[PDB]
C-alpha cells in the first residue's frame, strides 16, 4: 500500500488505482446530474412538439425555457463535476507518462 | 472505572479500538467462542469422553 | 468499499430530481387527456427511494472514512495479505426451515382469519427466532 | 510481485467427486439443515424449474381450450382462475427464484469468497419461498378455486365487495411470502459484495454477471417492500373493514400507482443478471474479451436508475398518468439496453466462434429479445398504445421479451454451469433438440399473436364469436403452444441422464477459455470453494492463469490505436 | 400524421393487421403506426444481419482453416465508436418522441366541440347508452336537445348521503351513484340482445365515460383507441370526457371490453352504428316522442338492422355451447 | 503490527435491511396523503382529524425518544466490554418500550371509545393502519431487546455479542426516527 510499483514493460488494468476517477463521489454525482439533464432536452421537445399542433398554446413558452434551462443547468454541472473527479488522472499522467 | 468480561479480548485503546458499531477486525462475522483462542485443542481439553460399549448377542 | 459506498450517489441524485420534476410537472400541467393535481402516491415512492439509496450511500461512506487500505481493494495484492481468520460462518442449522413453517402458518392463519391461528403463528415465530439466534450459545448440559 | 521457492514432492489436492455417486439418506438432513450456498442454489434452481413446469401446464390448457370458439372443456371462471395463477407462478415462483439461485450459486465463486454473507438466513429465504408458493398455489384446493383477478390484481376487483373466496386472500399472502424471500436472498448479495471479495480483486475486476446482481440487489430491496406494504394493506381491506382501496376514495389508481411502481423494476430485475449471465456466456466461445466492460457497467447502472422512473407506462389508457413525461422516460430506457445490445454485438465481431450449446442458447436469446425491446418501444408511444394497450399484442411483447430473456437465457445458464455445478457435461444432441424445439415451438406460438391483436382480440378472453374473424390465428398459434409444451421433455430427461451416467469433467473449464473466477477452481468445487487462489489482476482471471503467453497480447491489443505507456519507465520500487 | 403510408403490399405489410379507421386521428395513428414499423423493421433486419454474419462469417472453424490460429485480436475498447454508437439511439429516441408528442396531443386535446354528447355507463357485464345533449341541428326541438332527467337523476343525487346514517367514504355513503349520468332517452344492453348507439356522420361526437361496479374500459377498433371506465372518475383523477373530430364513413363496428373486469369478461361486447345524418333527426325524433317503443323499433324506422349485425348475443347456457355454436339467433 | 479496521459485516446487514424497510413505510405514507389529498376536498378530513389527542401523542413521542437514549447509552457500555452497564441500559429500554405500546393500545382503547374506529371512515382506516403497523414494529424490538438479554446471559460476552446489541441498536433508532416521521405527519402537518 501507500505506492505503486511498476517495472518496465508492464501494462496494468487502471481500474481502482488510487490515482483512479472512478474511486471519487464527484464523477458519480456527475454521472447523475448528466443522466438527468436529458430530462430537459424531453421537456422542451414536448412543449414545441404540443406547439405543432395548437396546444398548451398557454403555457409553451414557460416549458420549452424552463426545460432549456433545466437542461443546461444539468449539463454543465455534470461536465464539469465530472472533469473535476477526473482532475487526479490528468495529474497522474503528467507524472508518470503511462495512460493506464 | 468500568468492568470487563474477562472474556474481551485485551487491547490498547490508544492505536486502535476492539469492535464498534461501524467497523472491527474482521471480513465475517466475530467467532462466538472469542476470536482471541486458537483451535484446535487436544482430546482431553474438550472435555469430551467417547463411551465404549456394546450390546447383547 | 471505497468505489461502492461513492457509486450509490447516481441513483439517489437521479431519483430526487425525477421526484421535484415529477411533482411540479403534475401540479402544473393542464395537458388534456390528464388531471391536474399533485399526486402523491408515486411522489412519496420516489421520495422515499431516493432515501433508501441515500441512506445505503451515506452510512457507507461515513464507515469507509474510517477503514483501511484493505487488500482486496488495492489493485496489486497478494494472496498473503489476507491469511487469517476470514470470520465465523454458521456451518448448518434447521431452524431457517422452522422458521419459514412458522411464517407459513401465520399467513394462513391470517388467510381464513381464525385469531387462534395468528395467535399461535405469533408465538411459534418468536420462538423459532430465538432457537435461531441462540443457536451457538446455548449453555453445555448442566451435569 | 512476489514467485515462490517450489516445494518437495508437491501433489495437487485431491479434487471432489462428481454427482451421482452419493449413498442413501445422503442429502436429506443435508438438505433440511443445509447452510452452503452452492447446494442450496442447485435446490433453488430445481424448485423453480418445478413452479416453471406446473405454470405452464395451465397455459397449455388456456390455449386448449382458445383452440376453438365455445367452451369445450372450462367455463368463464375457470379460465380467468388459469390465466390469473400462470401468470403469478410464472413470475413470482419461478423468475425471481431462478434469479436468486443462480446468483447463490455463482456469486461467491466469481468474487472469490468461501460462504454468503448469512448463510441462515439465504436457507430462511429459500423455505419461505417455497412456503409462499405452496401457499398460493393452496387456492385451487378451495371449491371456488384460486384468484380470478388477473396477475396485477386490480382494484375494486380485489374489494371484499367484489372478489369473495379465500383464494383471492392465499394469492395476497402466498406472493407476500414470496417477496421476503426475495428481500432475504437480496441483503445477502450486497452484503457479500461489499465484504467478502478476494485479495486483488477490485471493483472493477469483477464479472459483469456480479455487477447486474448488484444492481439488481439494491433495485429488489427498493420495491418488494413496497408490495409487501400494498398487499397487507388489500388484505386489511378485505378481512377488517377498510377503505383505504375504495374507488370513491380513488382506491382504483392508488392501486394501480403503486402496483406498477412495484412491478416495472421486478421486470427488470428479471432482466438485469440474464443479460449478465450471456454477458459471461459470449465472450468464453467467441475466444474475445468483454467488449466496453465499464461501458456496460454504466449502461447497467443507467438501467437500475431509470427503472425508478418509468413505472406509469403501464397506465397510458387510465387518463390519469401525465402522458409526455412518463413517454420519454420509458423512451429513455432503451438506450443503455441497446448498448449492450452493441456490445454483444462487438465482442462477437471478428471472433472465433464455436457452437456449443449455451452459445447456440445465446444467441437465440438475443435474436428473440430483439424483436420483443422493439416490440416494446411500440408500446412504449401512447398514441400507439391506445390501441395497442391489454391486447394479445401485449401479450406477445411480454412474452417475446420473458421468454427470451428468462427461459432462453436461464437454459444457457444452465448449460454453461452444468459442469461446474455438477462435474458432468450435459448431452450435446439432447440440448441442439431442446433448442429447436423451444425455438420453432416459441416463434410459431407467439409472433402470430401480434396480428390477432391488432385485429382486435383484447386480452384475457376465454371465448370468441364465430364471426369475429380471428379463429385461424389462434389454431395456428395452439398447435405450435403444443410443440412448446412438449420441447421440455428432451431437457428433462438431458438432465436426468447427465446428472446420474454423464460425461465426467476434468479439466477445471471443459469450454477452454472460461473469463471468470470460478473456472479457475475444480469441477464441482470443494465445500469452501478454493483450494486455491488465483493471481487475480484484470476482468479473466481464469484466462490469464490458464494462457500466461497470451497476457503481453491480452494487455496489449486491448484499446484501439493503444498509446505507448508501455514503454514508460519503471514507476517504483519494492 | 400528415403524410400517408407508403400504400399497396408494403402498406399492408406495415398496417400490420390495424383496422384502416374511420375517424382523422385514426388516419394519424394509423400513419404513425406504419412510419415506425419502417424504422423498426430497418432496426431489425441490420442487426439480425450482424447475428448471421456471427452465425456464418465469424466461425471457429473457418479461420482456423485460413490459419489464423487459436485466438483473434483480442480487442477490448473502441472508445470513440462505442460513443457514437450510445448517440444514435439517443437521436433515435429523441425524434420520435418529438413526432409521438405530435399525434398524441392532437388526439387527446378537448376541443372538438361536440355536436352529440353521449353518456356511457359500464357495469357487470353490459353497456348503457343514453344521449346527454344533441346539437339544434340535429334535435327534435330546433333548440338543443338535453336528456337529463329529472326525477331519475335526483335519485341518483340524492343517494350520496343518509341512508339513516353510515357516510364513512369522506362523508358520502359508500353505495354513492351521484357520478352515473341518467338519461330519459338511453339503450340498455342485455344477455339477450347487444346494445347498439346511433351515431351521425360527419359530426364531432363526445364520450362521457363512467363505472356502477369494478373498471372497465371502451374500447372501439375502428377508433384505434381505448378509455378506462371507472367508478368516481373525478375522485380517480381520471379523465372521464373524449371527443373525436368525426367519424367519416356510416356502417356497423364491433367494440369491446378491455379491462378485465370478472368472469363475464368476454361476453361484455357492444356495437356502434353510425348512420346517415338525415336519418340521425328521425331517429331521436322516434325515441323521443314514443319513449316506450325499444331500440329494435326504432332502428327498423331507420330502415336498417333491428340488432347488432357485427356480433350476436353469447349463448348464456354453460353445456350447449361446447360444439362451437355459442352464438344465439337474434331473428 | 495489529490488523486492518475492516467494516462491520452485520452492521452493513443491518442497515441495509433498514433501508429496505424504508420503502415498506414508503406505501403506508402513500395511501395516508392519497386519502388526505381526496379527503380535503370535502372538508371531512378536517372535523374527522378533531377527534386526536396531540398532548398524549408528544408524551408518548417524549418516552419513546427517551427509550432511544437509553438504547445508545447500552450500545457504548456493550463497545467497552461492560456486560452489566448493557444490561442495565437495555432493560430500562425495554421498560420504556413496553410503556410506549401501552401508549399507543390506551390511544386506540379511548379512540373507539369515542367513536373512531376503521369502519367509522377513511380516516380511520389510515390511522390505525398506519399506527398499528408502526406498532407491530415497536412490539418486535423490544422482543428483540429481550432476546438480546437472552444472549448474554447465557454466553459469555464477546465480540459476537457486542456487535448484536450494536445492530438492535440501529433497528431501534430506525423505529424511532419513523415514529418521528409519524407524528409530524399525522398530529402536526394534517
Ligand atoms: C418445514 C417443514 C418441517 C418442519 C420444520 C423443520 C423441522 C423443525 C423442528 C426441528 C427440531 C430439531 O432441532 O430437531 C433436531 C433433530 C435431530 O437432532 P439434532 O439436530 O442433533 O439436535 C440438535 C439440537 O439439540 C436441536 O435443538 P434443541 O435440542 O434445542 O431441540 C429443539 C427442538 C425441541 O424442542 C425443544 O427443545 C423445546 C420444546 C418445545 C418445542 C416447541 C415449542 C413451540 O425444537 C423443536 O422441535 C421446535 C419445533 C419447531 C416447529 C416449527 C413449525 C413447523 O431432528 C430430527 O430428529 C428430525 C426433525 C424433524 C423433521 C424435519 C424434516 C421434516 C420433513
Ligand atoms: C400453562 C401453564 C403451564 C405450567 C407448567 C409448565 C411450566 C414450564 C416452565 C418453563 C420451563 O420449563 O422452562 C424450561 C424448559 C426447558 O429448559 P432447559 O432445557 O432446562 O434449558 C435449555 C433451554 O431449553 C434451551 O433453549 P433456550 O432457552 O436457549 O432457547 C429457547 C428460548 C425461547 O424463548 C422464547 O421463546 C422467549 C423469547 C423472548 C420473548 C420476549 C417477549 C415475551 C412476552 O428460551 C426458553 O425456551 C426458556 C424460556 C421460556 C419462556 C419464554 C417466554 O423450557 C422450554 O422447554 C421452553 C421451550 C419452548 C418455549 C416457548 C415459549
Ligand atoms: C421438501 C423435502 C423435505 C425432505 C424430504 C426428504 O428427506 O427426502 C429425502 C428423499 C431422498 O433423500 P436421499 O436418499 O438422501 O437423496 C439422495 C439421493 O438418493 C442420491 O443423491 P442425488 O444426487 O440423486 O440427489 C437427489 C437429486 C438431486 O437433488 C435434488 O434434486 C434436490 C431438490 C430439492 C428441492 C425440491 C425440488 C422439488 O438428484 C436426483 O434425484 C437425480 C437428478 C434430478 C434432476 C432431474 C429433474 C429436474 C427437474 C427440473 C428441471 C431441471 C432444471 C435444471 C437443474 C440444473 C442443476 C445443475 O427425497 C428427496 O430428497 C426429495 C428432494
Ligand atoms: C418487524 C418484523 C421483523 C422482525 C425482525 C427484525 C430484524 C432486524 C432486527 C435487528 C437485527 O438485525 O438483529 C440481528 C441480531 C444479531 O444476530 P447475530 O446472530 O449476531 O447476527 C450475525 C449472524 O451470526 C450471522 O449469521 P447468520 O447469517 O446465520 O444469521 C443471520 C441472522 C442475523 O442477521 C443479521 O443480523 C442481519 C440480517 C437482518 C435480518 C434480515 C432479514 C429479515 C427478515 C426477512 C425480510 C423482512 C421481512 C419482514 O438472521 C436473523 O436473525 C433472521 C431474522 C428473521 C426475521 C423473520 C421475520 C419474519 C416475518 C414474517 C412475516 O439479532 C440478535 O442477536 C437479536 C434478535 C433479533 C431479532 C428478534 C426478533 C423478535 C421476534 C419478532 C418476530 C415478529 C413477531
Ligand atoms: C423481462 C420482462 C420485460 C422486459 C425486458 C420488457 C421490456 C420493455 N417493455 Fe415491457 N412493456 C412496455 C415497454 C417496454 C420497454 C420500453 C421495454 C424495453 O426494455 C425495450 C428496450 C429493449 C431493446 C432491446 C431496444 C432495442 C435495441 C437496440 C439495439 C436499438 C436501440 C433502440 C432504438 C434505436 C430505438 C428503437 C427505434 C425505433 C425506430 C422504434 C410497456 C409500455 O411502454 C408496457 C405496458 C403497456 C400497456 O399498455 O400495458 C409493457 C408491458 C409489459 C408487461 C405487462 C404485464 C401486464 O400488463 O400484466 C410485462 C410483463 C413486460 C415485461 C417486460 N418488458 N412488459
Ligand atoms: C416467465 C414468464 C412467462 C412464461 C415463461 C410464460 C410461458 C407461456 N405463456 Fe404466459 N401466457 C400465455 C401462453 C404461454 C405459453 C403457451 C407459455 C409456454 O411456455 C407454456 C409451455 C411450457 C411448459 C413448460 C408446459 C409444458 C408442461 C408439460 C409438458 C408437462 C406437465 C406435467 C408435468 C408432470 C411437469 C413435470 C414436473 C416435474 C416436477 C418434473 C398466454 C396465451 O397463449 C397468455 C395470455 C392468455 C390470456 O387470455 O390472458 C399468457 C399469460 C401470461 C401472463 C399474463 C397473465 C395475466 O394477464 O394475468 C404472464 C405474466 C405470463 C408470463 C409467462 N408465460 N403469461
Ligand atoms: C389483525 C386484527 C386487528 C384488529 C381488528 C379489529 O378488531 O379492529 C377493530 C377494533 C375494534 O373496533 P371496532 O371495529 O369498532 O369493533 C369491531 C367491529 N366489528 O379496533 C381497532 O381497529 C383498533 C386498531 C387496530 C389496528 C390494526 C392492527 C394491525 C392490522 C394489520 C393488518
Ligand atoms: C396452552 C395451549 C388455542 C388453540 C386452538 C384451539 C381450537 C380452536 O380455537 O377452535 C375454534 C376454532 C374456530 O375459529 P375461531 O373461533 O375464529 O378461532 O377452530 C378452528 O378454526 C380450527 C379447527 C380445527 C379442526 C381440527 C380437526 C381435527 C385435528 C385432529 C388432530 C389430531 C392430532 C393427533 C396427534 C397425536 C400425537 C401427539
Ligand atoms: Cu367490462
Ligand atoms: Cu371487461
Ligand atoms: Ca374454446
Ligand atoms: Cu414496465
Ligand atoms: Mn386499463
Amino acid at each position: 500500500p501507500e505506492r505503486m510499483h511498476y517495472i518496465k514493460g508492464y501494462v496494468p488494468v487502471a481500474y481502482s488505482s488510487p490515482h483512479s476517477s472512478l474511486e471519487r463521489s464527484a464523477t458519480w454525482l456527475g454521472m447523475g446530474f448528466l443522466l438527468t439533464a436529458l430530462a430537459g432536452v424531453g421537456a422542451v421537445l414536448f412543449a414545441v412538439g404540443a406547439n405543432s399542433v395548437g396546444q398548451q398554446q398557454e403555457h409553451w413558452v414557460l416549458y420549452s425555457i424552463i426545460g432549456v434551462v433545466f437542461a443546461v443547468v444539468c449539463t454543465v454541472l455534470g461536465t464539469v463535476l465530472i472533469i473535476k473527479g477526473r482532475a487526479p488522472y490528468n495529474r497522474y499522467v503528467k507524472e508518470t507518462g503511462r495512460t493506464q | 472505572k468500568h468492568f470487563v468480561d474477562p472474556a474481551w479480548p485485551e487491547h490498547n485503546p490508544a492505536d486502535g479500538h476492539v469492535v464498534t458499531e461501524l467497523i472491527s477486525k474482521v471480513a465475517g462475522a466475530s467467532s462466538p467462542w472469542g476470536d482471541d483462542k486458537e483451535f484446535p485443542v487436544s482430546a482431553e481439553e474438550t472435555g469430551y469422553v467417547h463411551p465404549y460399549t456394546r450390546i447383547n448377542r | 468499499m471505497k468505489s461502492s459506498a461513492k457509486l450509490m450517489y447516481g441513483p439517489t441524485v437521479f431519483m430526487a430530481a425525477m421526484a421535484v420534476i415529477y411533482i411540479f410537472a403534475t401540479m402544473h400541467v393542464s395537458d388534456g387527456g390528464s388531471v391536474k393535481g399533485v399526486e402523491w402516491v408515486g411522489s412519496v415512492a420516489l421520495v422515499l427511494s431516493a432515501g433508501l439509496t441515500l441512506m445505503l450511500g451515506v452510512y457507507l461512506h461515513f464507515t469507509e472514512v474510517r477503514v483501511d487500505v484493505l487488500p482486496e481493494d488495492w489493485e496489486e495484492a497478494e494472496v498473503a495479505d489476507k491469511a487469517g481468520t476470514l470470520g465465523f460462518f454458521s456451518p448448518s442449522s434447521i431452524w431457517p426451515a422452522a422458521m419459514s413453517g412458522a411464517v407459513g402458518f401465520l399467513a394462513f392463519g391470517v388467510v381464513y382469519f381464525h385469531y387462534w391461528m395468528i395467535a399461535v403463528g405469533l408465538m411459534l415465530l418468536i420462538f423459532t427466532i430465538t432457537k435461531l439466534n441462540l443457536q451457538y450459545g446455548v449453555p453445555k448440559e448442566k451435569h | 510481485t512476489a514467485v515462490a521457492p517450489r516445494v518437495d514432492g508437491h501433489v495437487a489436492p485431491q479434487r471432489p467427486e462428481p454427482t451421482g455417486h452419493a449413498r442413501k439418506g445422503s442429502k436429506a438432513w443435508l438438505m433440511m439443515t443445509t447452510t452452503d450456498h452452492k447446494q442450496l442454489g442447485i435446490m433453488y434452481i430445481i424448485m423453480s424449474f418445478s413452479f416453471f413446469f406446473l405454470g405452464g401446464l395451465m397455459a397449455l390448457l388456456i390455449r386448449a381450450e382458445l383452440f376453438t370458439p365455445g367452451l369445450q372443456f372450462l367455463s368463464n371462471e375457470q379460465f380467468n382462475q388459469l390465466f390469473t395463477m400462470h401468470g403469478t407462478v410464472m413470475l413470482l415462483l419461478y423468475g425471481t427464484p431462478i434469479v436468486w439461485g443462480f446468483a447463490n450459486y455463482v456469486l461467491p465463486l466469481q468474487i472469490g469468497a468461501p460462504d454468503v454473507a448469512f448463510p441462515r438466513l439465504n436457507a430462511f429465504g429459500f423455505w419461505i419461498t417455497t412456503v409462499g408458493g405452496v401457499a398460493m398455489l393452496t387456492g385451487f384446493l378451495t371449491p371456488g378455486g384460486a384468484a380470478d383477478f388477473g396477475w396485477t390484481m386490480y382494484s375494486p376487483l380485489s374489494d371484499a365487495i367484489h372478489s369473495p373466496g379465500l383464494g383471492s386472500d392465499m394469492w395476497i399472502v402466498g406472493v407476500g411470502a414470496t417477496g421476503i424471500g426475495s428481500v432475504a436472498s437480496a441483503i445477502n448479495m450486497l452484503t457479500t459484495i461489499l465484504c467478502l471479495r478476494a485479495p486483488g480483486m477490485t471493483m472493477f475486476r469483477m464479472p459483469i454477471f456480479t455487477w447486474n446482481i448488484f444492481v439488481v440487489s439494491v433495485l429488489a430491496l427498493l420495491i418488494f417492500p413496497l408490495l409487501l406494504a400494498a398487499a397487507l394493506g388489500v388484505l386489511y381491506d378485505r378481512k377488517l373493514g377498510g377503505h383505504l382501496y375504495d374507488p370513491a376514495n380513488g382506491g382504483s389508481l392508488l392501486w394501480q400507482h403503486l402496483f406498477w411502481f412495484f412491478g416495472h423494476p421486478e421486470v427488470y430485475v428479471l432482466a438485469l443478471p440474464f443479460f449478465g449471465i450471456v454477458s459471461e456466456i459470449i465472450p468464453v466461445f467467441s475466444r474475445k474479451p468483454m467488449f466496453g466492460y465499464v461501458g456496460l457497467i454504466f449502461a447497467t447502472l443507467s438501467i437500475g436508475a431509470l427503472s425508478m422512473a418509468v413505472w406509469a407506462h403501464h397506465m397510458f389508457v387510465t387518463g390519469a398518468v401525465l402522458l409526455p413525461f412518463f413517454s420519454f422516460m420509458t423512451f429513455l430506457i432503451s438506450v443503455p439496453t441497446g448498448v449492450k445490445f452493441f456490445n454483444w454485438v462487438g465482442t462477437m465481431w471478428k471472433g472465433h466462434i464455436t457452437w456449443e450449446t449455451p452459445m447456440i442458447w445465446s444467441v437465440g436469446f438475443m435474436a428473440t429479445f430483439l424483436f420483443g425491446g422493439l416490440t416494446g418501444i411500440m408500446l412504449a408511444s401512447p398514441p400507439l398504445d391506445f390501441h395497442l394497450a391489454d391486447s394479445y399484442f401485449l401479450i406477445a411483447h411480454f412474452h417475446y421479451t420473458l421468454f427470451g430473456t428468462v427461459v432462453f437465457a436461464s437454459c444457457a445458464g444452465v448449460y454453461f454451469w452444468f459442469p461446474k455445478m455438477t462435474g458432468r457435461m450435459m448431452d450435446e444432441r439432447l440440448g441442439k433438440i431442446h433448442f429447436w424445439l423451444t425455438f420453432v415451438g416459441f416463434h410459431g406460438t407467439f409472433l402470430i399473436q401480434h396480428w390477432v391483436g391488432n385485429m382486435g382480440m383484447p386480452r384475457r378472453y376465454a371465448d370468441y364469436l364465430d364471426s369475429d374473424g380471428f379463429t385461424i390465428y389462434n389454431q395456428i398459434s395452439t398447435v405450435f403452444s403444443f410443440l412448446l409444451g412438449l420441447s421440455v421433455i428432451p431437457f428433462i430427461w438431458n438432465v436426468f441422464k447427465s446428472w446420474r451416467y454423464g460425461e465426467l469433467v476434468t479439466v477445471d473449464d471443459p469450454w477452454g477459455y472460461g473469463n471468470s473466477l470460478e473456472w479457475a477452481t475444480s469441477c464441482p468445487p470443494p465445500r469452501h470453494n478454493f483450494a486455491s487462489l488465483p493471481r487475480i489482476r484484470s476482468e479473466r482471471p481464469a484466462f490469464e492463469l490458464h494462457y500466461p503467453h497470451m497476457i503481453e497480447r491480452m494487455r496489449a491489443e486491448a484499446h484501439t490505436g493503444h498509446h505507448d505507456d508501455i514503454n514508460a519507465p519503471e514507476l517504483g520500487t519494492a | 400524421c400528415e403524410v400517408a403510408p407508403p400504400g399497396g403490399v408494403l402498406g399492408d405489410f406495415l398496417r400490420m393487421g390495424w383496422p384502416d379507421g374511420i375517424t382523422p386521428e385514426a388516419v394519424a395513428m394509423g400513419n404513425f403506426w406504419s412510419w415506425v414499423w419502417v424504422a423498426a423493421w430497418i432496426i431489425g433486419i441490420i442487426m439480425w444481419g450482424l447475428f448471421l454474419t456471427a452465425i456464418f462469417a465469424w466461425g471457429a472453424k473457418r479461420a482456423e482453416k485460413r490459419g489464423e490460429g487459436e485466438f483473434p485480436k483480442q480487442l477490448q475498447y473502441n472508445v470513440p465508436l462505442e460513443l457514437v454508437l450510445t448517440i444514435v439511439p439517443i437521436i433515435i429516441v429523441m425524434v420520435l418522441f418529438f413526432f409521438t408528442v405530435q399525434t398524441q396531443d392532437k388526439v387527446t386535446a378537448l376541443d372538438k366541440n361536440p355536436e352529440v354528447t353521449v353518456d356511457v355507463t359500464a357495469y357487470q357485464w353490459n353497456w348503457k347508452f343514453g344521449y346527454s345533449e344533441i346539437d339544434g341541428s340535429l334535435a327534435p326541438g330546433g333548440q338543443d336537445y338535453q336528456g337529463s332527467d329529472p326525477e331519475r337523476q335526483a335519485a341518483a343525487e340524492a343517494s350520496k348521503k343518509d341512508p339513516s346514517g353510515d357516510n364513512p367514504i369522506h362523508g358520502n355513503s359508500k353505495s354513492d351513484v351521484s357520478y352515473l349520468e341518467f338519461n330519459r332517452i338511453e339503450t340498455l344492453g342485455t344477455t339477450d340482445e347487444i346494445p347498439v348507439m346511433v351515431l351521425p356522420v360527419n359530426t364531432p361526437i363526445e364520450f362521457n365515460l363512467a363505472s356502477a361496479d369494478v373498471a372497465h374500459s371502451f374500447w372501439v377498433p375502428e377508433f384505434l383507441f381505448k378509455r378506462d371506465a371507472y367508478a368516481h372518475p373525478e375522485a380517480n383523477k381520471s379523465q372521464r370526457v373524449f371527443q373525436i373530430e368525426e367519424i367519416t364513413e356510416e356502417g356497423a363496428f364491433v367494440g369491446r371490453c378491455a379491462e378485465m373486469c370478472g368472469t363475464y369478461h368476454a361476453m361484455m361486447n357492444f356495437e356502434l352504428r353510425v348512420v346517415d345524418r338525415d336519418s340521425f333527426a328521425e331517429y331521436i325524433s322516434f325515441r323521443d316522442s314514443n319513449p316506450d317503443a325499444t331500440n329494435a323499433q326504432a332502428l327498423e324506422h331507420i330502415g336498417q338492422a333491428p340488432y347488432a349485425t357485427s356480433t350476436s348475443p353469447f349463448v348464456s347456457d354453460r353445456t350447449a355451447t361446447r360444439d362451437g355454436e355459442n352464438t344465439q339467433s337474434n331473428a | 503490527v495489529a490488523a486492518l479496521n475492516r467494516p462491520n459485516m452485520v452492521s452493513v446487514g443491518t442497515i441495509v435491511f433498514l433501508s429496505q424497510e424504508l420503502m415498506f413505510f414508503a406505501g403506508l405514507f402513500a395511501m395516508y396523503f392519497v386519502s388526505r389529498a381526496n379527503g380535503l376536498a370535502n372538508g371531512s378530513w378536517g372535523e374527522q382529524t378533531d377527534h386526536l389527542n396531540v398532548p398524549y401523542a408528544l408524551l408518548i413521542t417524549v418516552i419513546l425518544v427517551s427509550s432511544s437514549v437509553t438504547c445508545q447509552f447500552g450500545v457504548f457500555a456493550a463497545e467497552r466490554g461492560d456486560v452489566y452497564g448493557l444490561r442495565k441500559w437495555f432493560l430500562v429500554t425495554i421498560i420504556l418500550g413496553s410503556i410506549f405500546v401501552i401508549g399507543q393500545g390506551y390511544e386506540y382503547i379511548t379512540l373507539v371509545g369515542h367513536g373512531l374506529t376503521i369502519q367509522s371512515s377513511v380516516y380511520g382506516s389510515a390511522f390505525f393502519i398506519t399506527t398499528g403497523f408502526h406498532a407491530l414494529h415497536v412490539i418486535a424490538g423490544v422482543m428483540a431487546f429481550v432476546v438480546v438479554l437472552m444472549r448474554i446471559h447465557k454466553s459469555k460476552f464477546t465480540p459476537a455479542q457486542a456487535t448484536a446489541a450494536m445492530v438492535v441498536s440501529y433497528y431501534w433508532h430506525f423505529v424511532d426516527v419513523v415514529w418521528i416521521g409519524l407524528f409530524i405527519t399525522i398530529y402536526f402537518i394534517q
